[PDB]
RNA sequence: AGCAGAAGCAGA
C-alpha cells in the first residue's frame, strides 16, 4: 500500500522487529519500544485480554455469465434453469418416490435368480474337444522339456559368454564341424539356406581368436532378422487421395484345440533330476531362533524346487533375458550373437556349465516399450519332431549328429526359429525368479497351520514323515480315470511349475481367463461346503470365459484340467 | 501318470490357496498403437445407454448434448443410465435422518478447509491435461503455465495465494473474449541424412504466444485427454481412460473432500482407508450386518460388482447431490461445489491420436488425425471401425473432438460415487416386506448382505435392490456377480473365509527392483519384505528366499556382483580393485560389490547404518562424502517417499543416492529452449534457497515478489554481518551499492538499462 | 562470509531478462509451484526403465562443480563421464562406474558427526545387538488389528510443535515467533544444537532426521501382546499368523515410560481432588504445577495421543481435545448411527423405589468395547433390540453384556432390581441413578439373566448363541449373539473439543456427557 | 518373415 514512499518501522509485541538499514534508530530506542510492547503483552496475558485484541495487521465468490449459463443447461430433464433445481431440491419433499417408481417399472427388469446345482455346471469351452480344428502349437520363447544342454567341467568361477560358448563347442567337435547336414522338418514360409548359413556364421564367429562377437551384416541375415520391412511414413495429404490405402482387418488369434504336449510339459517339468540350477546368493548369520527355523525350512523347500526340472528351465530364461536386455542397449544397431547360458551343480558338489544353443540378435533401435526386437533361436534338443507333427509348425528343425548319453545313442536335433520379444518381456524375464515365492509361500502356510495344531516344527513330518505323523499326501493327478496320491515335495514342484508357466504364456488371454474362471471356482467352493449358492446369468459367466480361449496353450490345457477337475468333484460330492 | 494342478483344491480350500490363481509373475498386456478405437467405443457406449432421453444443443459450446436423468424407466435388463432425481433425493433424505448432522457438518469442514487451502495444493496430482499445449503435463507445470497465461489477460488471481480467488479467476476466464497464453510450437528445421531420402526433420520447439477465441477456450477448458490403459491386469480386452484439465481440479478436490468427510463417518464405506486399516474396518462392518440376521432366519452375502459404472452415472445426479448435501451452508460455497459437476455435464472428449491406414502392395503407412478423420470414404475403413464412426457422427465435432454429456470418464468422482452407492444401501427395506439388506460399497465394487426368514425370500430382496439401483443410475452385473449364504465372498479383490484371508500374489510385483536408485531400492526391497511378512502372510523361509531373490536380481540390475567373483563387466572391473584395496570387506555395500548382511532380524535397519562400524575410514569418507557430485539438490519428498502401485522408505544420503538423465524424450526433438525454461526456474529457486535457508523444509508464505524479498533479506544479512564483524565497511557498502542497483532493476518495466 | 556472494549471483541473474521476469512476477507463495516445474514426461514402469538405462552407457546425471572435475575422463580403457556439454547448464553426465570409482579412488570427506545425525537409525542397531533372544513357541495367536506406533521417538510431539522445535535448532533466525509450549524443550534444543554443530551435511536432511525421531508414525497393524514401539519395529520377526517369538530389546525403557506415568499421575490427581469441594478448581491448580521428570503435565497430555480416561479428564480441565468417544464405567462406545434425546422422567424399578432418571429416546446403534471383548450394540427407547460379541475372555464377555443391558435402559433390567442400592464413591457422595445400577448388576449378575428370557438362535454359519453360564447353546438370550469372526480394534481416530463440569464430568457440545469422573479405573 | 492381437513394431 506504500510502495517505497516512507520508511517503515515494524515492531511486534512478541519481540520481533523490522527496520531499514539507512534508518537512524539506535539500539537504545529499539529497546524502549520492544520492552514497552512486551510489558503490555505480559499485562494483557496476565489479566486475560490478549486474544480479544484486534491488531493493526488484521469471503466473496460469485459466478459469471458463461459458467452460469453452462450450469443452467446442466440441469436434469424437465427443469428450466438451475435456480429451479436448487429451489426444487431444497424445498420439495421426495418421500415415497422410490416405492412409486419401482411399482410402475416393468417386471421384465429382474435378476432372474436360479439356484446353483451340479448338473447346471457344464464343461467350459466345448470347442477345445473338437478334432476338426488344428492343435495348439508351441508358441513359447524357448524350449522347456525338449531342451538339451551340452555339458562342460569348469574351474568354478564366472567367465565371459563367448569364451564359455567356445569351450563348450570345443569339446563336442563332432557337432561343431558339421557343414553337411540332413534336413528333417520345415516351416511354412521359412528358408533353409539362410537359416543354416546363419548357424554356420554363428559357430565361426564364436570359435575364433577375436574379441568381437558382432555378426556380419549379410543378405541371409538381413532376411532372418527383418531388414527394411517397416512401412515408410508418408504424409497424410498424400494418403487421403490414394484409394488402395485402407485400414487392415486386424488378425484374430486362430482357434485351436487341445494338445497332448502341454500335459507332457507339465509332467516333465515337475519331475526330479540330479541337477541343481539356482544361483541364490548368501545371507547373514542366523542369530534369532526364527532365522534358524527359516533356514531349516529353506533347506527342504529350496532344494526340493532346485532339484526339479522347472528350476533348470527358469534360470535359462532369466540369464538369457538378462544378457539379451544388456546387448539390446549397448549395441543397438549391430547384428550380434548371444549364447544360451546356465550354470549347474550336481549332488556331489561339482561345477558344470550348460549350453542349450545359440541366439542371433536383430536390429534393436528400441525407443518405445512395445517396440519389438527380433531374435533368431538355435537350440539343441533330443526330441524327434515327427512324433507330434502338430507341435512344431513354427519351427524349422535340422539333424546334426549323435551323442553317447550313457549306454545307447540319442539323435541330436537343432531347432531353428525366427522369434521376437520386447523390453517389457525382457524385464519380466529378469524378474521371473519370484515363481519360487508364490509357490513357496503357499506351502509354507500349510506347514505353519500344521505346526500350530501340535506344537512343534512339522517341516520334517510333512516331507518325509517321522515318529508320530505319516507323510502329508496331496492328490496330485489322474491315471487313466482314477485318483493318484503324491508326496508333499511333489505338490511344491507342481505349483512352482504352474507359477513358471504363467510367465511362459503370459498374455491377455491368460489374465482375462484366470479372472473370470476364479469366480466360477468360488461358486464350486460354495457347493462343496453347502452354502446354497445362487446365480443370475450363468451363460453370461461362461460367455466371458469362453472368448478368452483361443491359441494360448496353458489356457487351453487349464480348461481341460478344469473340466476334468469339475467331473471328479461331481463324483466326490455325492458321498 | 498325468499331473493336474487344479486337483490341489480337493485337499485345500480355494480361498486359503487363492494365491495360486493370480498369474502375477507373468507379463501384463500393454497398449499397442492408438486408443482412438477404444475411446470412440466408450463414447458410443455412454450415449447408447442414454439415447432415449432428451437430446439438445448447447448454446455456449455448440455441441450435441444428451440428458437421461428423469428419463424413461427401462423395460429390459440391458444397462441403463436413466436415473430418477426423485429417488436419489429420497435415498439422501433417508440417509440424512439416519446420520443426523452429517450432511451439514461435512459441508462445514470441507468449506473451512477450502478457506485455508492454498493454490499450491494443486501441485500434487501427478498427470494433468495442460490446455495451453493440448498435451498431458505434470500438475505443477500445467498450474504454472495457466498462472502465467492468466496474467496476460489481466487475471491476477494466484498472486493472492488462496485457492478461492484462483478458482474465481478460472470461472472468470470463461467470460474473456480473447484468451492470450504462453504456448509451445515446433520449428521444422532440416538436416542432412544418409537414409533413403537424403534429409531429416529435426523438430525444435520454443516458447511462443498463441491467441484463442472465447468459444475455443471454453472447449479446451472442458476437454479431457484420452489414452489407453497400460498393464491392466485381470482383463482380456483393453479399455481407454482419460485425464482431467487443470481448471476443473480446483473444484473437484473440494467435492471429493466433502464426499470424503461423508465417507469417513459411514460404516459401510470401504474408503478412504487403506492397508490394514481397511481390513480392520471391514471385518468390523461385516459383523455389523451379520448381527441384523433375525431369529430363525438365514443370512446371505452377494458378491457384488457393477458393469458400466463410470458410463451409466451422470453429472446431473451429482449436481443434485451437492445441492442437497450443502443445504444449510452459505451461498458462495454452494455455488462453488455446483461447478465441478457442471464442467463434467458440458465436457468434451478428445479422440487421442487417430487411426492409421496402410497398403500392403506399396508398403506405405500414414497417420489420420482426429480433425481429418471423416475426410475420406467410409468404405476404406475396416468393418468394425466403420460401425464406430457411423454412430459417432452426430456427437462428433468438426475440430477433432467428441461431445460427451453423460458418463464420468473412467473415474474421477470416486468418493461421491461411493456415497451414491451407499445411499442405495441406506434404503434397506421396501414395502414393509419380510427382508432386510445392507452392504459394503467401494466405488464400483460392492457387497450386499441380505437377511430374511428363508433364502427364497432373500432373492426377492436382491431383486428389489437390483431394481432400486437402476433408479439411481447404477447397474448391477448379472453376468459377473453371484450370491451365497454367509461365509465367503469377494470384495475389492480381497477374499473372505470366516475372516479376511491374506493373499500374497497380489503384492508380488513390488518385491522386484523399484527403479529409483541403488541406495534407495535396497532399503525399499527389504521394507517390502518386512511389510509382506506381517500383512500378507509371508513366512520366514519365503521371506529369507525373497531376500535372496531381491539381492540376486539387484546385482544383475545394477551390475554390482560380489567382489570375490569373476563376473566380467565395466563396473565389475573397478569392484575387483576395490575388493583388493579394502581390508574391511564385510563392511562394503552391495552396490560396491560387498556381501549381503541382510536377514530377517535386521530388515528394518538401513544398509549403510548396519555396516558403518565395519567400514574402512577411507572408504566411508568417499561413500558418504558431504559435497559429492551425484546427488544434486534435494527435496524432502525425494528422500522419504517412493512410487509404487505411494509409500515412504528409510535410507541415508549416500553417493549411490543418484538421479536419472531426464528421460530422453521422443524423436530428435532438440529441447534446448525448453530445458533453459526448466533451469531458469531452478536457478531462481536455488538462489532463493540460499537466501532463505529453510525453503526446502518450511514452505514459505508471502504475497510479495521473490526478488523483492531476496533484496530485503540480503540487505539485513549484510546489516547483521557488519555489526557482528563478518564483513567490513568496504564489503558492506559494496553490498548496499550492489543491492541499490538491484532495487532500480527490480522496479523498471522492460530493459535492464545497461550503461557505458 | 557468504552474504556478499549471494548478491553478486542475484545481479548476474538479473542480467538474463527471462530470469528477471520470474523473480519479478512470481510470488513467494508460488515458489512452491515453480520448484516442482519440469519439462519431460513422467515415464510409466520405472523398474523397466531402470534395468534398461543401467545397461546403457551413461544413464546417470552429474552435478557440476569442483568435486565433479576431480573425476577423470577415463580409467584403464573405461569411459567414466562424458564431455558433451548441454548448452543450458554448460553441464555434464556420467555412467554407473563414475560412482564406483568415487567410492574407490575419490577424495576423503569429513564424516564427523555422522553417527549423531542419523542417530535415530543407529538406535535401531543398538536395540538389535544388545537384545537377547528367547524361546520360540508354535501356537495359534489371535491377532488384534490395532492402531500402534511404528517407530520409537526421542520425544513425542505433534507435527505443529515439532516443526517449531526443528526450526530453532537448525534455522534460529528464520524461526520467527517465540511460542509458549515450544521453547520449553530448551533441554532438547540445546542438546541437539551442540550435537549437530560440527557436521556439514545438508540441512534439509538434518530436519528430516529430526522429524523421524520427534513425530509419531502411527498405523494399523495385526498385533498381539506387547504394544510398544521397540517391540513393534521387530513385529515381522516377533509373531506371525500361526507362531510366536519372545524378544527382549536394548532395554533403555521408552514410549511406555511417559504413557505409564502420565496415566498414574492423572489418576492420582483425581483421587485427591474428588474429596474436597470444587474438584475442578483443585484439579486445575494441581495439574498446572505437576511435573513428569522435567515436562509439565500440560505438554505431555497434549503431545501424546494415548491415555486412558483420567488423562482425557485432566486434558479437558486444562483445555485440549481428547477424542470422539463415549465411556460408561468399563464399557466403551463409539456412536455409529442415530441420535437421542436424554429426557427426564420418574421411573419405578423392580425393588419398588422411584428414581429420577434420564431416558435416552430414539433409534441408535453403537460400536462397543469392554476389555478384551469387542462388539456392536443396537438399542431404542428403554429396549435393547440387538447385541453382538466375539469369542474372548469370559469375565469380560459377561461384563460387556451386563453394561450394555444397563445403558440400553431395558425395562427387563429395571424390573430385575432386588434390594436397596445406596452406593457411594470414595468421597462419600450419592452416585447418580445409572452409575448405581452399574455396580449392582456387575455384582448380582444372575438376577438379570432370569428376568431377560430366551429366544431362538440365528441360523447363520459363523454365529451361535449363549445362556446364563456364557457357554455355547442352541438357546440364546433375547437379542444377544456371538460370532466366530474376529472384530476390529477400538479404533477412534478423530478428535474433538470438550467442556467440563464441577464434578470432573466431560460434556459434549450437544448437551450430553461422554466421560464421567466415575468411569476411571481403580487399578493402581 | 516374426513377435503379436481389434494395432502397432520390424530405425525416425
Amino acid at each position: 500500500k506504500l510502495g517505497n514512499s516512507m520508511e517503515l518501522m515494524i515492531f511486534s509485541y512478541n519481540q520481533d522487529y523490522s527496520l531499514s538499514n539507512e534508518s537512524s534508530l539506535d539500539e537504545e530506542g529499539k529497546g524502549r519500544v520492544l520492552s514497552r510492547l512486551t510489558e503490555l503483552q505480559a499485562e494483557l496475558s496476565l489479566k486475560n485480554l490478549w486474544q480479544v485484541l484486534i491488531g493493526e495487521e488484521d469471503i466473496d465468490f460469485k459466478l459469471g455469465q458463461t459458467i452460469s449459463r453452462l450450469r443452467d443447461i446442466s440441469v436434469p430433464a424437465g427443469f428450466s434453469n438451475f435456480e429451479g433445481m436448487r429451489s426444487y431440491i431444497d424445498n420439495i419433499d421426495p418421500k415415497g418416490a422410490i416405492e412409486r417408481n419401482l411399482a410402475r417399472m416393468s417386471p421384465l427388469v429382474s435378476v432372474t435368480p436360479k439356484k446353483l446345482t451340479w448338473e447346471d455346471l457344464r464343461p467350459i469351452g466345448p470347442h477345445i474337444y473338437n478334432h476338426e480344428l488344428p492343435e495348439v502349437p508351441y508358441n513359447a520363447f524357448l524350449l522347456m522339456s525338449d531342451e538339451l544342454g551340452l555339458a562342460n567341467m569348469t574351474e568354478g568361477k564366472s567367465k565371459k559368454p563367448k569364451t564359455l560358448a567356445k569351450e563348450c563347442l570345443e569339446k563336442y567337435s563332432t557337432l561343431r564341424d558339421q557343414t553337411d547336414p540332413i534336413l528333417i522338418m520345415k516351416s511354412e514360409k521359412a528358408n533353409e539356406n539362410f537359416l543354416w548359413k546363419l548357424w554356420r556364421d554363428c559357430v565361426n564367429t564364436i570359435s575364433n581368436e577375436e574379441m568381437s562377437n558382432e555378426l556380419q551384416k549379410t543378405n541371409y541375415a538381413k532376411w532372418a532378422t527383418g531388414d527394411g520391412l517397416t512401412y515408410q511414413k508418408i504424409m497424410k495429404e498424400v494418403a487421403i487421395d490414394d484409394e488402395t490405402m485402407c485400414q487392415e482387418e486386424p488378425k484374430i488369434p486362430n482357434k485351436c484345440r487341445v494338445a497332448a504336449w502341454v500335459q507332457t510339459e507339465m509332467n516333465l517339468l515337475s519331475t526330479l533330476t540330479s541337477k541343481r540350477a539356482l544361483d541364490l546368493p548368501e545371507i547373514g548369520p542366523d542369530v534369532a531362533p526364527v532365522e534358524h527355523v527359516g533356514s531349516e525350512r529353506r533347506k527342504y523347500f529350496v532344494n526340493e524346487i532346485n532339484y526339479c526340472k522347472a528350476s533348470t528351465v527358469m534360470m535359462k530364461y532369466v540369464l538369457f533375458h538378462t544378457s539379451l536386455l544388456n546387448e539390446s542397449n549397448a549395441s543397438m544397431g549391430k547384428y550380434k550373437v548371444i549364447p544360451i547360458t546356465n550354470r549347474v551343480v550336481n549332488e556331489k558338489g561339482e561345477s558344470f556349465d550348460m549350453l542349450y544353443g545359440l541366439a542371433v540378435k536383430g536390429q534393436s533401435h528400441l525407443r518405445g516399450d512395445t517396440d519389438v526386437v527380433t531374435v533368431v533361436t538355435f537350440e539343441f534338443s533330443s526330441t524327434d519332431p515327427r512324433v507330434d507333427s502338430g507341435k512344431w509348425p513354427k519351427y524349422t528343425v535340422f539333424r546334426i549328429g549323435s551323442l553317447f548319453v550313457s549306454g545307447r545313442e540319442k539323435s541330436v536335433y537343432l531347432y531353428c526359429r525366427v522369434n521376437g520379444t520386447n523390453k517389457i518381456q525382457m524385464k519380466w524375464g529378469m524378474e521371473a525368479r519370484r515363481c519360487l515365492l508364490q509357490s513357496m509361500q503357499q506351502m509354507e502356510a500349510i506347514v505353519e497351520q500344521e505346526s500350530s495344531i501340535q506344537g512343534y516344527d512339522m517341516t520334517k513330518a510333512c516331507f518325509k514323515g517321522d515318529r508320530v505323523n505319516s507323510p502329508k499326501t496331496f492328490s496330485i493327478g489322474t491315471q487313466e480315470g482314477k485318483l493318484v496320491k503324491g508326496s508333499f515335495g511333489k505338490a511344491l514342484r507342481v505349483i512352482f511349475t504352474k507359477c513358471l508357466m504363467h510367465y511362459v504364456f503370459g498374455n491377455a488371454q491368460l489374465e482375462g481367463f484366470s479372472a473370470e474362471s476364479r469366480r466360477l471356482l468360488l461358486l464350486i467352493q460354495a457347493l462343496k461346503d453347502r452354502k446354497g449358492p445362487w446365480v443370475f446369468d450363468l451363460e453370461g459367466m461362461y460367455s466371458g470365459i469362453e472368448e478368452c480361449i483361443s491359441n494360448n496353450p496353458w489356457v487351453i490345457q487349464s480348461a481341460y484340467w478344469f473340466n476334468e477337475w469339475l467331473g471328479f468333484e461331481k463324483e466326490g460330492s455325492k458321498v | 501318470m498325468n499331473i493336474n494342478p487344479y486337483f490341489l483344491f480337493i485337499d485345500v480350500p480355494i480361498q486359503a490357496a487363492i494365491s495360486t490363481t493370480f498369474p502375477y509373475t507373468g507379463v501384463p498386456p500393454y497398449s499397442h498403437g492408438t486408443g482412438t478405437g477404444y475411446t470412440i467405443d466408450t463414447v458410443i457406449r455412454t450415449h447408447e445407454y442414454s439415447n432415449k432421453g432428451k437430446q439438445y444443443i448447447s448454446d455456449v459450446t455448440g455441441c450435441t448434448m444428451v440428458d437421461p436423468t428423469n428419463g424413461p424407466l427401462p423395460e429390459d435388463n440391458e444397462p441403463s443410465a436413466y436415473a430418477q432425481l426423485d429417488c436419489v433425493l429420497e435415498a439422501l433424505d433417508r440417509m440424512d435422518e439416519e446420520h443426523p448432522g452429517l450432511f451439514q457438518a461435512a459441508s462445514q469442514n470441507a468449506m473451512e478447509t477450502l478457506m485455508v487451502t492454498t493454490v499450491d495444493k494443486l501441485t500434487q496430482g501427478r498427470q494433468t491435461f495442460d490446455w495451453t499445449v493440448c498435451r498431458n503435463q505434470p500438475a505443477a507445470t500445467a498450474l504454472n503455465t495457466t498462472i502465467t497465461s492468466f496474467r496476460l489477460n489481466d487475471l491476477n488471481g494466484a498472486d493472492k495465494g488462496g485457492l478461492i480467488p484462483f478458482c474465481q479467476d478460472i470461472i472468470d476466464s470463461l467470460d474473456r473474449p480473447e484468451m492470450t497464453f504462453f504456448s509451445v510450437k515446433n520449428i521444422k528445421k532440416k538436416l542432412p541424412a544418409k537414409n533413403r531420402k537424403g534429409f531429416l526433420i529435426k523438430r525444435i520447439p520454443m516458447k511462443v504466444k498463441d491467441k484463442i477465441t472465447k468459444v475455443e477456450y471454453i472447449k479446451r477448458a472442458l476437454s479431457l485427454n484420452t489414452m489407453t490403459k497400460d498393464a491392466e491386469r485381470g482383463k482380456l480386452k483393453r479399455r481407454a481412460i482419460a485425464t482431467a484439465g487443470i481448471q476443473i481440479r480446483g473444484f473437484v478436490l473440494v467435492v471429493e473432500n466433502l464426499a470424503k468427510n461423508i465417507c469417513e463417518n459411514l460404516e459401510q464405506s470401504g474408503l478412504p482407508v487403506g492397508g490394514n486399516e481397511k481390513k480392520a474396518k471391514l471385518s468390523n462392518a461385516v459383523a455389523k450386518m451379520l448381527s441384523n440376521c433375525p431369529p430363525g432366519g438365514i443370512s446371505m452375502t452377494v458378491t457384488g460388482d457393477n458393469t458400466k459404472w463410470n458410463e451409466c452415472l451422470n453429472p446431473r445426479i451429482f449436481l443434485a447431490m451437492t445441492e442437497r448435501i450443502t443445504r444449510d451452508s452459505p451461498i458462495w460455497f454452494r455455488d462453488f461445489c455446483s461447478i465441478a459437476p457442471v464442467l463434467f455435464s458440458n465436457k468434451i472428449a478428445r479422440l487421442g491420436k487417430g487411426f492409421m491406414i496402410t497398403s500392403k502392395t506399396k508398403r506405405l503407412k500414414a497417420q489420420i488425425p482426429c480433425p481429418d478423420l471423416f475426410s475420406i470414404p467410409l468404405e476404406r475403413y475396416n468393418e468394425e471401425t466403420r460401425a464406430k464412426l457411423k454412430k459417432l457422427k452426430p456427437f462428433f465435432n468438426e475440430e477433432g473432438t467428441a461431445s460427451l454429456s453423460p458418463g464420468m470418464m473412467m473415474g474421477m468422482f470416486n468418493m461421491l460415487s461411493t456415497v451414491l452407492g451407499v445411499a442405495a444401501l441406506g434404503i434397506k427395506n421396501i414395502g414393509n416386506k419380510e427382508y432386510l439388506w445392507d452392504g459394503l460399497q467401494s466405488s464400483d465394487d460392492f457387497a450386499l448382505f441380505v437377511n430374511a426368514k428363508d433364502e427364497e425370500t432373500c432373492m426377492e430382496g436382491i431383486n428389489d435392490f437390483y431394481r432400486t439401483c437402476k433408479l439411481l443410475g447404477i447397474n448391477m452385473s448379472k453376468k459377473k456377480s453371484y450370491c451365497n449364504e454367509t461365509g465367503m465372498f469377494e470384495f475389492t479383490s480381497m477374499f473372505y473365509r470366516d475372516g479376511f484371508v491374506s493373499n500374497f500374489a497380489m503384492e508380488l510385483p513390488s518385491f522386484g527392483v523399484a527403479g529409483v536408485n541403488e541406495s534407495a531400492d535396497m532399503a525399499i526391497g527389504m521394507t517390502i519384505i518386512k511389510n509382506n511378512m506381517i500383512n500378507n502372510g509371508m513366512g520366514p523361509a519365503t521371506a529369507q528366499t525373497a531376500i535372496q531373490l531381491f539381492i540376486a536380481d539387484y546385482r544383475y540390475t545394477y551390475k554390482c556382483h560380489r567382489g570375490d567373483s569373476k563376473v566380467e563387466g565395466k563396473r565389475m572391473k573397478i569392484i575387483k580393485e576395490l575388493w583388493e584395496n579394502t581390508k574391511g570387506r564385510d563392511g562394503l555395500l552391495v552396490a560396491d560389490g560387498g556381501p549381503n548382511i541382510y536377514n530377517l532380524r535386521n530388515l528394518h535397519i538401513p544398509e549403510i547404518v548396519l555396516k558403518y562400524n565395519l567400514m574402512d575410514p577411507e572408504y566411508k569418507g568417499r561413500l558418504l562424502h558431504p559435497q559429492n557430485p551425484f546427488v544434486g539438490h534435494l527435496s524432502i519428498e525425494g528422500i522419504k517417499e517412493a512410487d509404487i502401485t505411494k509409500m515412504d522408505y528409510d535410507a541415508v544420503s549416500g553417493t549411490h543416492s543418484w538421479r536419472t538423465k531426464r528421460n530422453r524424450s521422443i524423436l530428435n526433438t532438440d529441447q534446448r529452449n525448453m530445458i533453459l525454461e526448466e533451469q531458469c526456474y531452478a536457478k531462481c529457486c536455488n538462489l532463493f534457497e540460499a537466501c532463505f535457508n529453510s525453503a526446502s523444509y518450511r514452505k514459505p508464505v508471502g504475497q510479495h515478489s521473490m526478488l523483492e524479498a531476496m533484496a530485503h533479506r540480503l540487505r539485513m544479512d549484510a546489516r547483521l554481518d557488519y555489526e557482528s564483524g563478518r564483513m567490513s565497511k568496504d564489503d558492506f557498502e559494496k553490498a548496499m551499492a550492489h543491492l541499490g542497483e538491484i532495487g532500480y532493476i527490480g522496479s523498471g518495466s522492460g530493459e535492464n538499462l545497461y550503461f557505458q | 562470509a557468504m552474504t556478499l556472494a549471494k548478491i553478486e549471483l542475484l545481479k548476474q541473474l538479473l542480467r538474463d531478462n527471462e530470469a528477471k521476469t520470474v523473480l519479478k512476477q512470481t510470488t513467494v507463495d508460488q515458489y512452491n509451484i515453480i520448484r516442482k516445474f519440469n519439462t519431460s514426461r513422467i515415464e510409466k514402469n520405472p523398474s523397466l526403465r531402470m534395468k534398461w538405462a543401467m545397461c546403457s552407457n551413461f544413464p546417470l546425471a552429474l552435478t557440476k562443480g569442483d568435486m565433479a572435475n576431480r573425476i577423470p575422463l577415463e580409467y584403464k580403457g573405461i569411459q567414466l563421464k562424458t564431455n558433451a556439454e548441454d548448452i543450458g547448464t554448460k553441464g555434464q553426465m556420467c555412467s554407473i562406474a563414475a560412482v564406483t570409482w568415487w567410492n574407490t579412488y575419490g577424495p576423503i570427506g569429513d564424516t564427523e558427526g555422522f553417527e549423531r545425525v542419523y542417530e535415530s537409525f543407529f538406535l535401531r542397531k543398538m536395540r538389535l545387538d544388545n537384545a537377547t533372544w528367547g524361546r520360540i513357541t508354535f501356537g495359534p495367536v489371535e491377532r488384534v488389528r490395532k492402531r500402534v506406533l511404528l517407530n520409537p521417538l526421542t520425544k513425542e510431539m505433534p507435527p505443529d510443535e515439532a516443526s517449531n522445535v526443528i526450526m530453532e535448532i537448525l534455522f534460529p533466525k528464520e524461526a520467527g515467533i517465540p511460542r509458549e509450549s515450544t521453547w520449553i524443550h530448551r533441554e532438547l534444543i540445546k542438546e541437539k544444537r551442540e550435537k549437530l554443530k560440527g557436521t556439514m551435511i545438508t540441512p534439509i536432511v538434518l530436519a528430516y532426521m529430526l522429524e523421524r525421531e520427534l513425530v509419531a508414525r502411527r498405523r494399523f497393524l495385526p498385533v498381539a501382546g506387547a504394544t510398544s514401539a521397540e517391540f513393534i519395529e521387530m513385529l515381522h520377526c516377533l509373531q506371525g499368523e500361526n507362531w510366536r517369538q519372545i524378544y527382549h530389546p536394548g532395554g533403555n525403557k521408552l514410549t511406555e515410560s511417559r504413557s505409564q506415568s502420565m496415566i498414574v499421575a492423572c489418576r492420582k490427581i483425581i483421587r485427591r481432588s474428588i474429596v474436597a469441594s470444587n474438584p475442578l478448581e483443585l484439579a486445575v491448580e494441581i495439574a498446572n504445577k505437576t511435573v513428569i521428570d522435567t515436562e509439565p503435565l500440560k505438554s505431555c497430555l497434549a503431545a501424546i495421543d494415548g491415555g486412558d480416561v483420567a488423562c482425557d479428564i485432566i486434558r479437558a480441565a486444562l483445555g485440549l481435545k481428547i477424542r470422539q468417544r463415549q465411556r460408561f464405567g468399563r464399557l466403551e462406545l463409539k456412536r455409529i448411527s442415530g441420535r437421542g434425546f436424554k429426557n427426564d422422567e420418574e421411573i419405578l424399578i423392580g425393588n419398588g423405589t422411584i428414581q429420577k432418571i434420564g431416558i435416552w429416546d430414539g433409534e441408535e446403534e453403537f460400536h462397543v468395547r469392554c476389555g478384551e471383548c469387542r462388539g456392536i450394540l443396537k438399542k431404542s427407547k428403554m429396549k435393547l433390540e440387538k447385541l453382538l460379541i466375539n469369542s474372548a475372555k469370559k469375565e469380560d464377555m459377561r461384563d460387556l453384556i451386563i453394561l450394555c443391558m444397563v445403558f440400553s435402559q431395558d425395562t427387563r433390567m429395571f424390573q430385575g432390581v432386588r434390594g436397596e442400592i445406596n452406593f457411594l464413591n470414595r468421597a462419600g457422595q450419592l452416585l447418580s441413578p445409572m452409575y448405581q445400577l452399574q455396580r449392582y448388576f456387575l455384582n448380582r449378575s444372575n438376577d438379570l439373566f432370569d428376568q431377560w428370557g430366551y429366544e431362538e438362535s440365528p441360523k447363520a454359519s459363523e454365529l451361535h448363541g449363549i445362556n446364563e453360564s456364557m457357554n455355547a447353546s442352541d438357546y440364546t438370550l433375547k437379542g444377544v449373539v456371538v460370532t466366530r469372526n474376529v472384530i476390529d480394534d477400538f479404533s477412534s481416530t478423530e478428535t474433538e473439543k470438550v467442556s467440563i463440569t464441577k464434578n470432573l464430568s466431560l460434556i459434549k457440545r450437544t448437551g450430553e456427557v461422554i466421560m464421567g469422573a466415575n468411569d476411571v479405573s481403580e487399578l493402581e
